[PDB]
């Protein structure tokens, strides 16, 4: 079909335009709740770990797809391999609270601890990217204009301190995995495949035996 | 579309006591929603007010599109930007604010030019790698392509992790104009095209009145 | 208006066995009235007759619109003018006459020209000072502006202190074409535009038959 | 609004286009009958004065506005300051009739004489401007073509002899004023303000006292 | 017709799994009939079959229209011509065949070119004298005239003294493109216009299957 | 009227467009059956004559108009002036059959023989022009492409052998005329008047006496 390309109104043609037939599609696997709901390993800190979803590497399935949203919501599960007992403290806690056992503490039971945690941030939703500051006592943020170069001022910014699901602490934490529960994603952002050197990106794919 | 050498795709947008008319319209792009969400939440304790006098067009120059600009040349404008009018004075009289944006971008050369501009409204734009520019159409956008049109119009709502913003420390939206195909002037096009924005804040709500300096 | 590079604002005027067609029409301007007033009054004592064979188009060249003509350059044509056809012979066979005018003025260059012409039908034009040319739009008129059209059409009735005229001593109407913005030719316009009138007398009535020279 | 400028069809926008409101207007003062209906002074001839509205100076309100019409109709009032008795004679009279008292003669009564006079011309309407001749015995009028220059032939023309409201005569007439009654105007013609040297034409306007 | 500098006379023709779209359409010319006549006659004894897989567009270059070609310069294409696809293989697998033709001829320059092409479908074209070219409009045709259009479309049925043909010895139709007014390029036209045909056989029926070479 | 010239859709205006009136027309004389139905002389062969309508000279009325069709049908009448008896044989006959009298033979009766003959070809219709060959044992016909020059290969072609209404034979045939009966014509082809040297082709037209 011809259309006005400048418009931005989505145009979806079908193989019927030249005598084919559109088939049925079952899209259960590209549903945000389902695909986000699997564990992903993170490299832990020896002892204090603040629970921050932006810790999962950007190349992973969950890191890739979490960064393709601007704002998101979820509850959380973690599974942790640790020495001693594991204490978790909600968003907003003083870090010295990590040492008090009335705060949710799980006693060591081999091989690991898996916990269901609530969303505790003070915000209706959290963001993978945030164009601003949370420290007050500063000078105002500039209203930047210019080309892409102008965006290099922002690289030393850390995401607001309120963007976390609390923190956990144990004597040694050896392994940490996150799993997003009931996930919601808003405002898509770029998702990048590997860029090939060749005409086609080629990989050894799993094939029979000999 | 409609008729001989010039056109009747004709739109007049009104924001306050200011109007803008194009005869090469192409329509408006609504981003992420058709309406704002709730303006009156728990975080303002019923103390917020609408200030209808700020909902009107202000203007800024963006850049000059010339034949040496290549695919991926961008111009960003973070929003809100400096406003020396009644919207601008709100940001110094109230601690918290929220508004969407009705955005109109112009690139007038003539129909003997070629090349193409993508104009887009991106939230929380902190960084954009070159390869991601191939997916900028993910965002609320419209093209300016000389053979068809000279105006892009995008209308977008307030977005944010919080229902009211503090604009002195956070910029929710960035207008980005990107060159997707380089400008061609041939024997009859305009030698270059200056790109201008005409922007209106929409639905402006303020809360939390500041002292003066008196 | 209607479509791609050329147009469908398409009018065919018929006057007698003569037709004229334009594809860049803009419409016709009716001056002072939609109909003539009464044609049969006391001053002709029932002796007047219509002569339908004179109601048809005749043609004259007016001037050549060139780039050196400035705002206020005019060309007047007093009406009636020399007619070597059946209308012209009526003025020598009858003492009193009345008719209105259906006027069609052409300025064909192409759509790459610029500049603007005002064409107007003025009654009793004895003198026009330069400053009054700013108010020539007071009179039945239409513009010719290259980017839109090449034809002006004004239809005007008989006017006068008297119900029938003696055209050998009085000229009720003057066609005036005035340059309001100078002709621009750029690289693609016509180097100059010749201006032509196609005029039809309407409703011609005569009374009072003259001797011959026999 | 946009429109086709070449058309000549009147386009009247309102402040509503950007949220204003059109108010009511009372236009009783720019009504032709009312505004034309006031006396205006003319410079009289010592004795015979033919009553010709084109005698009122073009810069006056009534001269300005009478010349902004092509054809007009009215009855007339005159007020005259004169020595002796004032005789008036209708349109078409021999001038020697001005000396015969059965023709409307007003006997001197201080300070002035004001008279209501009928329209007497032989034409259904009169004109402020007339592109032609009334003398027969001539050669035909040319059909002029050309630019503005061509109009300079016509300057020695006087308006037809039938264009008058008669004539008046007294031993000395000192002051003459005309007043158009029941006026009708047809076919507007140019009305010119003063041309300023400066950006704005400035005048001492009537202001309080000190 | 429909709108500003370019156009909406917009046609999509489908033949099999192949489509063709023009935005400068002008319509299609049906030659001699609206339908084919009977496909199943006595001469095939009920043994004929339709082969729907051959009903689709194939393409060939015709000639390059240049400024030195004069009125009466022609390019003929006899039909059927060499086809290296499934239609072409039918002519070597069956002794008798019949099909009509859906013909689409293109001459793209731009709207600043001038000149005119007549495209026509002539039956049994054995010879054409120069003077007969003035009557080529007797045949199913359409013009290509740059200021209006770039495509001609003619749809014609099978014709012949016999209901099924033997294409290895007889050619029922010849596509002829003729220059009626020479190409003008001025300062802005295309320097020359290449002329291409996009042809689909319609209603192909075959009878009488040949041996192989095995 | 204006129209899209490129279209090919017939546009027939009338004198009504400027106040005339279209009259009635009686077109009985340009009806194909009537105009084709008159005898036309052909130059005969001394003895065997095959009956082939393409033998009538192209400049004649019937030759002119028969060549302005591609395909045609008709029955036939012939009138023949001959010595001896005239035998006719249908389409498809061996030529030696022309000598056997059980085949339709007409015995000499002065001054001439006029016969009604049926259409006998094996084709539903015949053609004035045919772009192909009827001999098999050949090599395939080319698919010509090119300009008018390319058509010069075809000049040595004779119309298929099956395109005839049989043949006649007599001891001497002196005169032969054909007359098409019940004629049908399909697909018009060019009809050429004489080309004048002058502005108008002038001829002595039949006029009174002196």
């Amino acid at each position: 079909t011809t259309s006005a390309g400048e418009s931005a109104d989505p145009v979806t043609t079908t193989v019927e335009n030249y005598g084919g037939e559109t088939q049925i599609q079952r899209r259960q696997h590209t549903d945000v709740s389902f695909i986000m709901d699997r564990f992903v390993k993170v490299t832990p800190q020896n002892q204090i770990n603040i629970l921050d979803l932006m810790q999962v590497p950007s190349h992973t399935l969950v890191g890739g797809l979490l960064r393709a949203s601007t704002y998101y919501f979820s509850d959380l599960e973690i599974a942790v391999k640790h020495e001693g007992d594991l204490t978790w403290v909600p968003n907003g806690a003083p870090e010295k609270a990590l040492d008090n056992t009335t705060n949710p503490t799980a006693y060591h039971k081999a091989p690991l601890t898996r916990l269901a945690l609530p969303y505790t941030a003070p915000h209706r939703v959290l963001a993978t990217v945030y164009n601003g500051e949370c420290r007050y006592s500063r000078n105002a943020v500039p209203n930047l204009r210019g080309d892409l170069q102008v965006l290099a001022q922002k690289v030393a910014r850390t995401l607001p301190t309120s963007f976390n699901y609390g923190a956990i602490k144990a004597t040694r934490v050896t392994e940490l995995l996150y799993r997003m529960k009931r996930a919601e994603t808003y405002c898509p952002r770029p998702l990048l495949a590997i860029h090939p050197t060749e005409a086609r990106h080629k990989q050894k794919i799993v094939a029979p035996v000999k | 579309e409609e008729t001989t050498l010039l056109e009747d795709r004709i739109l007049t947008t009104r924001n306050g006591h200011t109007t803008s008319t194009t005869q090469s319209s192409v329509g408006v792009t609504y981003g992420y929603a058709t309406a704002e969400d709730f303006v009156s939440g728990p975080n303002t304790s019923g103390l917020e007010t609408r200030v209808v006098q700020a909902e009107r067009f202000f203007k800024t120059h963006l850049f000059d599109w010339v034949t040496s600009d290549s695919f991926g040349r961008c111009h960003l404008l973070e929003l809100p930007t400096d406003h020396k009018g009644v919207y601008g004075s709100l940001t110094d009289s109230y601690a918290y604010m929220r508004n969407g944006w009705d955005v109109e971008v112009t690139a007038v050369g003539n129909q003997f030019n070629g090349g193409c501009l993508l104009v887009a409204m991106v939230p929380e734009l902190c960084s954009i790698q070159k390869r991601e520019l191939y997916q900028l159409t993910l965002f609320p956008h419209q093209f300016i392509n000389p053979r068809t049109n000279m105006t892009a119009h995008i209308t977008v709502p307030f977005v944010g992790v919080n229902r009211y913003d503090q604009y002195k420390v956070h910029k929710p939206w960035t207008l980005v104009v990107m060159v997707v195909a380089p400008l061609t002037v041939n024997t009859e096009g305009a030698p270059q095209i200056k790109v201008y924005a005409n922007i209106a804040p929409t639905n402006v709500h303020v809360a939390g009145e500041f002292p003066s300096k008196e």
